[PDB]
RNA sequence: UUUUCUACAUAAGAAUAUCCACCACACGAAAGUUUUUAUGAAACUAAAAACCAAAGGAGGAUUUAGCAGUAAAUCAAGAA
């Protein structure tokens, strides 16, 4: 599985505009969200998951990629 | 039978060995079991040391069995037991103050009461004598009394029943029938009674 | 010595410290908020008991904690509910679904997504487009639940578009929807798209303030999977086929706001599955993860020891062991190891011992 | 001389079948290939049904080399049920016998 | 009906000889018709599919087999 140029790619751009419209941030480039430490984290977990597969820490790590990239504790 | 003559067979009950102390004479019998070195026969894979098990259901749940599936002779007596408990807790939810502690919601004691209704008390064997043949009563052992009443049990309802009602209802039904002495397997019961009355003038055939 | 049924009954004030206990839901209020499919195994346990108990679990605990802290400002949150089966993953999403109606949220609830793809005695060819077929059956089954969950709600939402039945009937904008999923009722040959009239009408107005949207959809992994529905030359038909299926799928995409969707990938109901099976990636498969992500995988485990002594504690309560060994600890190790502690085990063990 | 007639003729069989099966391979591969032309492949029938009748491996029968019984025959020993019974309960057939489970 | 169908190892969904204002339907063709595939010089042999849905609703006098991993149910390979 590789990142670059891919589905999920394509909804994580639209799930952080639509947050950031929520929010009433003008501010919006693709180098920008794409270069979030949140982004990198959830880059790692998802090729991991898709390779090495399900595991009980796998889904652990995604659990917390997911919580912090929606602001959610 | 793989089994030689030596081989006897094995004691289950974990009560048995748990408080020996209290009887002489049974320690002795048990002492001896191990002393005079005497083989014992692998544990058969029905019975078990669990305590929800009961021997009446063990041989009841084997006669339902058709060729091989035990899993499915169990799973038939698993719904035929929740079927009694569901209709009995129904029936006790609808009644008075006085009728509420009358009725019964264990379909254990059920099942072994409902039993001991169905057996006949005494049968009949065909006797040969001056080319005829009549019907002599006889005292029935306690085990074929026993196995008597499941077969009725089994075989009213795997005939007479409609095709559309499965058989763990339709069991269930004549359990309750059977358990207030009303039921067709106690019609059944009573016609062996009436042929063993009409034939008592023919007991002094029978030689033993 | 156990503590079961103490607890207060509040949805809302549910806190950690609770775990393990039992609160009495009145017979009317199932009524009222579940109209469509109950589980069976726990819809005939409240018929004999006559007295409707749910044990307060950690996955609905977790859950109810997200819940309070959702901001409807932002695009929907999807909650996914696995585990292996018979550990009351459907019990949970009922937990929460009974939760939201206490709250007076829009309920979307799906008994189960498997029985809108399998075994399917009609299907009929839709009109809106050629290429598509309808389960009038199952369609018309869902609008009589949906209408019964909800009144107020049906008459508050004025529809503003332009939708034609047929060439003689047709339904114009600013009558309210509880017309239109009537007339879908009444019309079983136009409820399939009745569906989808409604799914979309309340995903465009879901933007306002007015909603409080929960979609719970049981069974997700049927959405993606393969249908075991033929056609009249005996070939299988694509998911995407079945228009309930498509307009469903549009309700799972993370594109709407003021709403939340909780999900649940299940084992039981699937098909071209193993046994085994029960994580969400194996389920889903490559397309149906790929169209879910984020998500929250949350885990649904079995029972704890303090849990399972109150689950115990809570059917001597209702005389439902009757055996008379089944009192003591012996028989109590027994069913721990018997059912290992999972819940879907011990509730057929129970029934009867 | 063989010990029957129908040997004699079983081995005249073989060597006929011998000698036409690679005339008989090269046609029969024209026949049962579909990418050919139709017209070509009728003509390959009439030669291929013109060949000798004895040239066929399917009339080529299996018989006993010691008693030539056209049945109960094992392909392994080539031979009869009965003398293969006569052989090995003399012992005169190495690694087998009578067996006992 | 301890049944049939599908998914699948054995916790599921669906069908179920009847109702009828019309319809249409359960179990059961292995048979038969047609088409195709396999072997072969030759298909008359075997197998698959489509269509087709008949007798059969637990069998008269009488009779066969089995004492435990046996009867019975179910699966697989080999000999030519
Ligand atoms: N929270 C709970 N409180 C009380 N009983 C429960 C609870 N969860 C599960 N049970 C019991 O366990 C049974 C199994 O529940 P349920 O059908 O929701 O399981 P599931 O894990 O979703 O199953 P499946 O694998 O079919 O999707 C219920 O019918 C009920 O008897
Ligand atoms: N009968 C009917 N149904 C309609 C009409 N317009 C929309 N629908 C239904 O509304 C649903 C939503 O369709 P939609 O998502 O817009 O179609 P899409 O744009 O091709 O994806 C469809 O399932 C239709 O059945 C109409 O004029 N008549
Ligand atoms: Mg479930
Ligand atoms: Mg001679
Ligand atoms: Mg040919
Ligand atoms: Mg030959
Ligand atoms: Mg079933
Ligand atoms: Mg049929
Ligand atoms: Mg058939
Ligand atoms: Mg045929």
């Amino acid at each position: 599985y590789i990142w670059e140029n891919s589905t999920s790619e394509k909804n994580i751009l639209e799930t952080l505009l639509q947050i950031k419209a929520a929010e009433k941030n003008l501010e919006l480039s693709k180098e920008e969200l794409l270069g979030t430490k949140e982004v990198e984290d959830y880059r790692k977990s998802v090729v991991s998951l898709k390779n090495e597969g399900d595991n009980e820490n796998t889904l652990s790590q995604y659990k917390e990629s997911v919580k912090r990239l929606l602001n959610l504790a | 039978s793989r089994y030689g003559p030596e081989y006897k067979d094995p004691q289950i009950d974990k009560e048995y060995y748990r408080k020996p102390l209290a009887e002489q004479t049974e320690e002795e019998k048990y002492e001896r079991d191990f002393k005079k070195t005497q083989l014992i026969k692998a544990a058969p894979a029905t019975k078990t040391s669990s305590v929800f098990e009961d021997p009446v259901i063990s041989k009841f749940t084997n006669m339902m069995m058709k060729g091989g599936n035990k899993v499915l002779a169990r799973s038939l007596m698993t719904q035929t037991l929740e079927a009694v408990k569901r209709k009995q807790f129904a029936k006790y939810h609808a009644a008075s103050a006085e009728e509420q502690a009358t009725i019964e919601r264990n379909p254990y004691t059920i099942f072994h009461q409902a039993l001991k209704n169905c057996e006949p008390v005494i049968g009949l064997v065909p006797i040969l004598k001056g080319g005829h043949f009549y019907q002599v009563p006889v005292p029935l052992a306690d085990r074929r009394r026993r196995f008597l009443a499941m077969k009725w049990m089994i075989a009213e309802c795997r005939e007479k029943k409609h095709r559309r009602v499965l058989m763990p209802e339709k069991l269930s039904q004549e359990l309750l029938e059977a358990f207030h002495n009303q039921g067709p397997v106690i019609k059944r019961k009573h016609d062996m009674h009436k042929m063993a009355e009409a034939n008592r003038a023919l007991a002094h055939y029978r030689w033993w | 010595r156990a503590i079961s049924r103490t607890s207060e009954d509040d949805p809302a004030k549910h806190r950690e410290q609770h775990e393990g206990q039992h609160y009495n839901i009145s017979l009317q209020e199932l009524k009222t908020v579940f109209p469509h499919g109950l589980p069976p195994r726990f819809a005939m346990q409240v018929k004999t008991f006559n007295e409707a108990c749910l044990m307060v679990r950690k996955p609905a605990l977790e859950l109810l904690h997200y819940l309070k802290n959702t901001n409807f400002a932002h695009p929907a949150v999807r909650y996914v509910l696995y585990g292996e089966k018979g550990t009351g993953k459907t019990l949970s999403l009922c937990h929460i679904l009974h939760f939201c109606a206490k709250q007076n949220w829009l309920i979307l609830h799906i008994p189960d997504a498997h029985i809108w793809v399998k075994n399917c005695r009609d299907l009929l060819q839709s009109n809106y487009n050629k290429q598509r077929f309808d389960q009038p059956l199952e369609a018309s089954t869902w609008l009589k639940n949906f209408k019964t969950a909800n009144e107020h709600f049906l008459s508050q939402i004025k529809v503003q578009e332009k939708y034609v039945w047929n060439k003689r009937e047709s339904t114009e904008k600013g009558r309210p929807l509880g017309e239109v999923v009537e007339q879908g009722i009444m019309r079983v040959r136009n409820a399939t798209d009745a569906v989808g009239i409604v799914l979309k009408e309340l995903k465009r107005q879901s933007s306002l303030g007015i909603f409080h949207l929960l979609v719970a959809v049981d069974g997700v992994n049927a959405l993606w999977g393969r249908t075991t529905l033929k056609r009249e030359d005996k070939s299988p038909i694509a998911p995407e086929e079945l228009a309930l299926i498509h307009n469903l799928r549009k309700m799972v995409k993370n594109d709407w706001q003021g709403g939340a969707i909780v999900l649940t990938v299940s084992q039981t109901g699937s098909l071209f599955k193993p046994r085994n099976a029960y994580l969400p990636q194996e389920l889903l498969g490559k397309e149906g993860f790929d169209a879910l992500d984020p998500f929250i995988p949350i885990l649904v485990s079995n029972y704890n020891p303090k849990e399972f002594e109150s689950c115990i504690q809570y059917y001597l309560e209702n005389n439902w062991l009757q055996h008379e060994k089944a009192h003591t600890e012996e028989g109590k190790k027994e069913l721990l190891f018997l059912s290992n502690r999972n819940p879907g085990q011990l509730e057929r063990l129970c029934a009867y011992l | 001389y063989y010990v029957d007639w129908k040997m004699l003729r079983d081995v005249k069989r073989r060597k006929m079948a011998y000698e036409y099966a690679d005339e008989r391979l090269r046609i029969n591969s024209l026949r049962k290939n579909t990418i050919l032309p139709k017209d070509l492949q009728e003509v390959a029938d009439e030669e291929i049904a013109s060949l000798p009748r004895d040239s066929c491996p399917v009339r080529i029968r299996n018989r006993c080399v010691m008693t030539s019984r056209p049945r109960g025959v094992k392909r392994r020993w080539r031979l009869s049920r009965i003398v293969f019974r006569h052989l090995a309960d003399h012992g005169q057939l190495s690694g087998v016998q009578r067996a006992m489970w």
